[PDB]
């Protein structure tokens, strides 16, 4: 049987790379060719194209946030699961101000108005969600590894759920 | 023996600095993923089980089990027995039960049990419980009145992993706010579990009434109302800093090599600091007696208990009172015991055989470090309560004298119970841990047998006389609408 | 200088205590305790970061 | 939840957040959350009258590189290594997630 | 070989609160014992089907709540 031979090859290979250091954790020296490219192309490209374009986009983004009176981390959409899991655990004082800022922004945007300049002198790029995003990613990675390492077989279209993995009832068209 | 702690001598285990690379070689080998594999047909697929297939088995190596005692430099005591079984029973006992709670700290001991095996410094909640599950281990945490126990049952080859997981509960638990809040569910489940066991539920009513609003009367379980205000990670951490310390903790292992167990426990505390030991208020229990009538609208039967204070486990009356319990014995209609199963105890002969209306009559005896309760527990139909109490009181008045045959039968049955209970490993683990926490010493089953043989009728009379002078504790549970009043019981016993 | 919020306290760059950028610092040992492996390249990197089989 | 997916993978070209944070890695640590300052009662920066006088931002415009549409954000979905880089909390770097659990930064003396 | 214990391990303490190995009676047949051998009124064998958890069954009690609902609230179409 060829599947048995293939299974042994996979087992032996994976056993031979256990404990390997990830590529990013290796101390890597650039090749003599990438160093030349960085010496010539990268400086000129930054001065003439990348630097000005990205400053132009960044400064516009800061202005847009300041006009709405929101922070950058407010702009995250909770349809993303990491954001939703992080928002479950944020403390109440952070939550209250986040909601108020987001509500004011939508009112301003909907009515085509901008925040008064008196209230615009703040840094919008303060990363207040970072501790909770990292905790949420850790929780999700543990669940991924210890509980979702195989494609599981379940009885199909039973109890309001397709049986293909989703956990909410009536959350697909074929489960109406 | 290098150190004597509370009357017992222990061998001091020195901390050693070991590189993580070296220790990793000794960790038991196991996998969580099986990515591929080498196919191999079952070689015994055609061999019936009646045909032996194993040959050249190494000769067995049998050693008489002995209990060994050791202690770490941080003060954690280690007691293990190796019966050469294939399953280990690891147990961590901490001297922090409900009795040490202040009224503002009500239920914190139970809360600690509820947050057990949650996230620690070096492991997540999910990873801890999935590791316990994948390795086939079972266990949990139970908070008592004087101690809290963490226990795991496992194949002995995985002892290094199990000991690490248990210790992490008291070494560096992360009492994260959201994890703790998820444990509020367990309080309602704990109440349901307690109330389901009628015998245990009546026992808790006894202790609350016997010791009014003090050490041994503190509720074992936290309530689900105002107590949830301080069911917080911060509050639990403050409670643990008061009571949890290496000096108040004992690690017990059954069916584990002592040197290996000591080595791995040492490696767990080598580079970390345990909770420092601080003085705490330890007040003797105050016995008040009293009564409580607890209605259960669903139950048609009446459960009655009459109890008296005993000096406790550390007294010289421990064995004579225990013999008194076996002499009176008891039983119930539910069961039909064969020979040697209490059919000739005094309660069985004088109550069950002569009163068809009595559903069950037994003698209970709870022992703690410095106090205990002894009494009779009798059940029946609600309307029978006035007669059930009279039967119980009449038996209490017969404890003035005992026949020689009854004393000998009681002594022999007690010795049989001691030896037969000991052979259960989980029982032996819990017995050792509780004894050290209560007394700092372990009395072996054989030594208890020697004491039992020395009990005379004079000792039984003396102990019974002392019990009957205490103010009775009178609990009625179930259908209480016909039970006599408390003053009736006290006047009946006032003569004694 | 950067004594008060008006003077620039807490503004990266203007405030001496706060750097303009926060790049991670280099390390010589992995968190496991293994020595960090070293790889000196002599050819340009793969187009997609594709690793070669062992 | 409805059928959903996250890009929690091991990229071949992009490092994880533990290796290279994209946010300004300077945080203040307290012993209890109540020790943090209260923003409502904390004075903010002095208001300006010209849009050209507004303060500077801490974000790095060129945090990300390579082909693709420009974007500035602080977070990604990538998986972390079981032995993540030890954060420098002494300088203010944030320690949350794997860099706390699977490291010994939390250990004091 | 025969299996003498239920497939679901108890995981609880064998001894009751305040009762030790000395004063617990005989755990083999005592009524309050958690490890007493069941009585074979109808014969030996049914312990393979038996539920050893002392708590009575509460039909329909929820264990599939992931935190999406408060107690007493009825989900409607899963949401
Ligand atoms: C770069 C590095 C170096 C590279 C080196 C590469 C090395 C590989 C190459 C060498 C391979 C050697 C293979 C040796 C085979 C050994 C054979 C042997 O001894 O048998 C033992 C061997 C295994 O026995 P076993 O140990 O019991 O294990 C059972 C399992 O089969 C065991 O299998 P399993 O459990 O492992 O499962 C996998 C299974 C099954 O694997 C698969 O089938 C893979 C499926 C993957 C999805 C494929 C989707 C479709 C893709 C199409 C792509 C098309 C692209 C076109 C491009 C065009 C433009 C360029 O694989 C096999 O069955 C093995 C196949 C062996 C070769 C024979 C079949 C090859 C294909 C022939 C197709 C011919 C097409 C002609 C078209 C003509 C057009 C005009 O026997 C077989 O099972 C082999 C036969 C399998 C069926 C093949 C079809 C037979 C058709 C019979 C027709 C009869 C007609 C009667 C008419 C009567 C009229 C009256
Ligand atoms: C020159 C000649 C050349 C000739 C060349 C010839 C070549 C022949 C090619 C033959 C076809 C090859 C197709 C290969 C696709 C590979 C994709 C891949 O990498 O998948 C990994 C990917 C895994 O992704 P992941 O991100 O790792 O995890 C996924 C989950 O997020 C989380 O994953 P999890 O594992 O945690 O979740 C658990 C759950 C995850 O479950 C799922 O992922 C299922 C997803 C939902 C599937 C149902 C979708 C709704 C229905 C759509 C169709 C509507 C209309 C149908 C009727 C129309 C009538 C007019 O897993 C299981 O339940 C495991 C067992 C699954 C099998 C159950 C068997 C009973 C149900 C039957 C349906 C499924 C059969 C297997 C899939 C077939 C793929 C073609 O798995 C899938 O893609 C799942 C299957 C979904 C696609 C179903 C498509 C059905 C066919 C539709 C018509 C297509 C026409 C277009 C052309 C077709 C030819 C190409
Ligand atoms: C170089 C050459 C290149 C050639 C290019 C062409 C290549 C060939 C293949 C092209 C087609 C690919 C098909 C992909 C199948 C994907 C299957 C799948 O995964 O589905 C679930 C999947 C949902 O993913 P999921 O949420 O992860 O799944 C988990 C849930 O369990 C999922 O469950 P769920 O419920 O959430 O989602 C299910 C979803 C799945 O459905 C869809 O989304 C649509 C899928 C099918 C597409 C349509 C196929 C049409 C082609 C066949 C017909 C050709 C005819 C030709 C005839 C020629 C004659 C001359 O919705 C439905 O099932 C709706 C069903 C509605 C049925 C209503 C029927 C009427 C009522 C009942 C009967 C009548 C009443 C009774 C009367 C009685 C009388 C008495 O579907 C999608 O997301 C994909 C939808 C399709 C998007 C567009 C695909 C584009 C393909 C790329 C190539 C395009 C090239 C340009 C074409 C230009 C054309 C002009
Ligand atoms: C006169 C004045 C002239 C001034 C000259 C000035 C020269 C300055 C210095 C130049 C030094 C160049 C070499 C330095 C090393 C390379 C750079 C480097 O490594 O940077 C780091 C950079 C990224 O580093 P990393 O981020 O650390 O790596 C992470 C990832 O693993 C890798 O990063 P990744 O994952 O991002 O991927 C890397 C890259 C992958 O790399 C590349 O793509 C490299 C491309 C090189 C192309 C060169 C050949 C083409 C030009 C030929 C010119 C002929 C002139 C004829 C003149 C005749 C006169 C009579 O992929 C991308 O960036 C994605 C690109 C996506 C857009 C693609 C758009 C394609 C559109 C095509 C449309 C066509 C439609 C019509 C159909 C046409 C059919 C034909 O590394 C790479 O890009 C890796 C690949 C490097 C390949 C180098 C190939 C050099 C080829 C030399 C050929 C010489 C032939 C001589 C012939 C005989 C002479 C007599
Ligand atoms: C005689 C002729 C014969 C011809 C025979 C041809 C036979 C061909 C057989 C092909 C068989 C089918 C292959 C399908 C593979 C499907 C894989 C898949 O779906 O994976 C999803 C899978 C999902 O992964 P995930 O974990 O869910 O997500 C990964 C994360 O997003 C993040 O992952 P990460 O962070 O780890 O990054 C991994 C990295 C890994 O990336 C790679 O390794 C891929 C590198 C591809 C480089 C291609 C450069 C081509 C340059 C040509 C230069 C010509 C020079 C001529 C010089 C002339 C001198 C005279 O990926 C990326 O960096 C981003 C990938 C973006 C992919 C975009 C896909 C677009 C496809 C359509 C493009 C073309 C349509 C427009 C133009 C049409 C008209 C022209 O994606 C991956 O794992 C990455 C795979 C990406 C594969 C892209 C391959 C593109 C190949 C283009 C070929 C162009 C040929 C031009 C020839 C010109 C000659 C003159
Ligand atoms: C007879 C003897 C003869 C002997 C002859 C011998 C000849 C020997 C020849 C040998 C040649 C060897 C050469 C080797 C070169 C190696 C290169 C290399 O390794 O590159 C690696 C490099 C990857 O390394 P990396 O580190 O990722 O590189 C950095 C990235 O490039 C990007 O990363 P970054 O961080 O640097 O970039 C930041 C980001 C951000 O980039 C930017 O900021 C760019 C701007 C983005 C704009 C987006 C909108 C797009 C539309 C633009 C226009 C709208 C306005 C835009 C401005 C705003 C205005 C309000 O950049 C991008 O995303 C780049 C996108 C570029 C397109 C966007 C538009 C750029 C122009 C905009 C102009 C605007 C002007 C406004 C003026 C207004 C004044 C008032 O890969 C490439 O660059 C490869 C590209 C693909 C090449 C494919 C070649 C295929 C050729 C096939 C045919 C050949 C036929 C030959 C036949 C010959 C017969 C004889």
């Amino acid at each position: 049987s060829f599947h048995r031979a293939f299974a042994r090859v996979v087992c032996n290979y994976n056993k031979s790379i256990e404990g390997s250091v990830p590529w990013y954790q290796v101390k890597r020296e650039k090749s003599p060719f990438q160093q030349v490219w960085d010496e010539v192309f990268t400086p000129i490209w930054f001065k003439l194209v990348k630097g000005p374009y990205e400053r132009w986009e960044y400064n516009a983004l800061v202005a847009r946030y300041r006009g709405m009176g929101i922070m950058a981390d407010d702009a995250m959409n909770d349809k993303d699961m990491i954001v939703e899991r992080a928002l479950d655990i944020i403390p109440e004082d952070i939550r209250i101000q986040r909601y108020r800022r987001m509500m004011r922004g939508a009112v301003l945007a909907g009515r085509k108005l901008h925040l008064p300049l008196e209230l615009q002198n703040y840094d919008p790029m303060v990363p207040y969600m970072a501790p909770y995003i990292e905790e949420a990613k850790f929780q999700m990675q543990e669940e991924q590894e210890l509980l979702a390492y195989h494609p599981w077989d379940r009885r199909l279209y039973t109890a309001g759920v397709s049986g293909f993995g989703e956990t909410s009832m009536h959350s697909t068209f074929l489960t109406m | 023996g290098k150190s004597t702690i509370q009357g017992t001598s222990y061998n001091v285990v020195k901390f050693q600095q070991e590189d993580v690379s070296e220790v990793v070689k000794e960790v038991p080998h196991f996998q969580f993923y099986y990515i591929g594999g080498e196919h191999k047909d079952n070689k015994y697929r055609d061999v019936p089980l009646d045909i032996p297939v194993l040959t050249e088995a190494p000769p067995p190596q049998l050693k008489k089990p002995e209990m060994k005692f050791s202690v770490l430099e941080n003060g954690m005591r280690i007691v293990s027995v190796d019966k050469q079984g294939l399953t280990s029973n690891l147990g961590l006992f901490v001297h922090a039960g409900s009795r040490f709670e202040t009224p503002a700290e009500e239920g914190l001991s139970h809360m600690v049990e509820c947050v057990a095996f949650r996230s620690t410094a070096h492991l997540s909640h999910l990873r801890t419980i999935k590791t316990i599950e994948v390795l086939g281990m079972n266990g949990g945490c139970q908070a008592g009145r004087e101690h809290i126990m963490y226990n795991l049952e496992l194949l002995r080859e995985y002892m290094p992993v199990a000991s690490t997981l248990v210790v992490g509960n008291v070494l560096f638990p992360r009492l994260l706010p959201w994890e703790v809040n998820a444990c509020h569910k367990e309080i309602k489940k704990a109440h349901e579990r307690l109330k389901a066991d009628t015998d245990q539920y009546v026992s808790e009513l006894l202790h609350q009434t016997a010791y009014h609003n003090n050490t041994l009367g503190n509720a074992l379980l936290a309530n689900e109302g105002r107590a949830l205000e301080h069911f917080t990670g911060d509050n639990i951490r403050e409670f643990m800093m008061k009571h949890f310390s290496a000096e108040r903790s004992v690690f017990v292992g059954i069916n584990v090599d002592h040197d290996e167990l000591c080595k791995w426990l040492m490696r767990s505390f080598a580079e970390y600091v345990a909770i420092p030991n601080l003085p705490r208020d330890e007040a003797k229990p105050v016995y008040t007696g009293g009564y409580k009538l607890e209605e259960n609208a669903d139950m048609p039967v009446c459960n009655i208990a009459i109890g008296f204070e005993t000096e406790g486990w550390n007294s010289a009356d421990l064995v004579p009172v225990t013999v008194l319990q076996t002499l009176l014995g008891g039983g119930g209609s539910f069961s039909t015991g064969g020979p040697g199963k209490g059919m000739h105890s005094r309660l069985y002969l004088n109550v069950l055989n002569q009163n068809p209306n009595v559903e069950s009559c037994m003698a209970f005896n709870t022992q703690y470090s410095d106090s205990g309760l002894f009494g009779m527990y009798i059940t029946g139909f609600g309307q029978e309560a006035p007669r059930l109490v009279d039967i119980a009181l009449n038996e209490l008045r017969k404890l003035d004298s005992f026949t020689p045959d009854e004393v000998s039968r009681a002594k022999n049955t007690l010795k049989g119970n001691i030896f037969m209970n000991a052979e259960n490993s989980k029982v032996l683990m819990e017995d050792i841990g509780r004894q050290i926490i209560m007394s700092g010493k372990v009395v072996t089953p054989e030594e208890f047998a020697a004491r039992v043989d020395a009990v005379t009728e004079a000792d039984l009379k003396k102990v019974a006389a002392k019990l009957l002078r205490k103010n009775p504790t009178y609990v009625v549970y179930g259908d209480t609408k016909s039970a006599p009043h408390y003053e009736y019981v006290r006047t009946a016993l006032a003569s004694l | 200088k950067a004594s008060t919020l008006a003077t620039g306290k807490g503004i990266p760059g203007i405030d001496p205590k706060l750097p303009t950028h926060t790049p991670p610092a280099s390390y010589d040992v992995l968190s496991s305790g293994k020595a960090r492996p070293v790889q000196v390249a002599k050819w340009p990197p793969m187009p997609g970061g594709v690793p070669l089989p062992k | 939840h409805r059928p959903t997916t996250v890009k929690m993978i091991d990229s071949w070209r992009t490092e994880p957040s533990s290796e290279k944070p994209m946010w300004y890695n300077r945080f203040d640590q307290v012993d209890h959350i109540s020790q943090h300052p209260d923003p409502e009662k904390t004075e903010k920066y002095p208001p300006v009258d010209d849009t050209r006088k507004l303060m500077k931002t801490r974000g790095d415009p060129h945090i990300m590189r390579g082909w693709g549409e420009y974007v500035y954000c602080h977070y990604e979905h990538l998986r972390e290594p079981v032995f993540p880089r030890k954060p420098d909390v002494a300088k203010g770097e944030l320690a949350a997630g794997a860099n706390v659990t699977r490291t010994d930064v939390w250990k004091r003396e | 070989p025969p299996i003498q214990k239920p497939l679901l391990p108890s995981g609880r303490a064998v001894l009751k609160h305040g009762r030790s190995m000395l004063c617990s009676g005989n755990l083999s047949y005592d009524v309050n014992s958690t490890i007493k051998a069941p009585e074979c009124k109808r014969g030996m064998g049914f312990t393979q089907f038996k539920r050893f958890t002392p708590v009575p069954i509460e039909s329909g009690v929820s264990v599939g709540n992931r935190g999406w609902f408060f107690p007493g609230v009825i989900p409607y179409q899963g949401h």
